[PDB]
């Protein structure tokens, strides 16, 4: 469902990378090669939120925590339940 | 995650109290109390906390 006056700009171009692999629309949104990226990486992050929130034993929206891990880890990388799924959810 | 922590910097924690060295060098081992010792109110004229 386009607008009365969109279908004359729907035209072919103007990718930084892509051509037309993933040049269209799906309803009103537009896809591409950072469409498909946008996507994977938001999916992954809002699903790894839920998992931490199942395992830390409430649903709340209200009451869902999760943090990052102890000053004595450093700069390393923590077990995924004391602090590591806080990374992985910033990258 | 609850941001509770004290800041300080390095080369200010390597700094020790510049008044610790001289306390130890105005500071000597008590002396254990012989038999029968000469107490300082037999030796002056002081004051009974002292004495």
């Amino acid at each position: 469902a386009l607008l009365s006056f969109e279908r004359k700009y729907r035209v072919r171009g103007g990718t930084l990378i892509g051509g037309d692999l993933f040049d269209f629309w799906v309803g009103p949104f537009y896809v591409g090669f950072f469409g498909v990226t946008t996507a994977f990486f938001a999916l992954l992050g809002t699903i790894l939120i839920f998992w931490g929130a199942s395992q830390q034993g409430t649903f709340n929206p209200w009451l869902i925590n999760i943090a990052p891990p102890d000053l004595s880890y450093g700069l390393g990388m923590a077990p995924l339940m004391e602090g590591g799924l806080w990374q992985i959810i910033t990258i | 995650g609850t941001g509770m922590s004290v800041p300080e910097f390095v080369s200010d924690l390597d700094t020790p109290d510049p008044t610790i060295e001289v306390f130890l060098a105005s500071t000597s081992d008590p002396v254990i109390p012989e038999e029968g010792a000469q107490t300082a109110g037999e030796a002056y004229e002081n004051v009974d906390p002292v004495l």
